[PDB]
């Protein structure tokens, strides 16, 4: 189930910028910086739980590692 | 406004291990405000070339910015490891290596 919702990428930029165009296929990387994000959001997120010894992901492990991966999302 | 559906089997493929129903709300809004940020980003990068288009060099200079894309670690490489064939065929129609 790898296939991205293209048309909703759009829209959400749109949303934040409705004047900025995407050009052809830019899209698509847009979507991989994402899955990059969730991804390193993924390994932060496991590791504070594991410094918990939860076996299980919990708000308090994503909220950190939001806050951490988010600012090494900046551009 | 992305389907939490996605978010959530991205979400799980990548952490191999259980979440919490809030924990999974959380990265949805965490995912809220990534886009909102590098839309700014994207913003500037355009702005700055002085058009209104975003261009796949603004989106690689992005994911440079974010420690994706480096010497070591180049944008068709990420493209070819975290990208189905059909959108490959698209970014890559010929080596770019």
């Amino acid at each position: 189930r790898r296939t991205v919702p293209r048309g909703t990428l759009r829209k959400i930029i749109k949303k934040h910028k409705p004047h900025l165009r995407l050009a052809a296929n830019t899209d698509l990387l847009v979507h991989l910086s994402f899955l990059l994000f969730l991804h390193r959001l993924a390994e932060e997120a496991r590791t504070n739980a594991f410094e918990n010894k939860c076996k299980i992901i919990k708000p308090e492990h994503t909220i950190a590692a939001a806050k951490v991966i988010l600012k090494k999302s900046r551009g | 406004e992305i389907a939490s559906s996605l978010i959530k089997q991205i979400f799980s493929h990548y952490v191999k291990t259980p979440v919490t129903r809030d924990a999974y709300k959380i990265v949805e809004k965490c995912s809220e405000r990534y886009f909102k940020q590098i839309s700014s980003d994207l913003e500037a990068y355009s702005q700055h070339a002085g058009r209104k288009t975003v261009e796949m060099a603004d989106v690689e200079l992005l994911m440079r910015r974010q420690g994706l894309v480096t010497d070591k670690m180049p944008l068709h490489v990420l493209v070819e490891r975290h990208l189905p064939l059909e959108y490959r065929k698209l970014l890559i129609p010929i080596a770019v290596s």
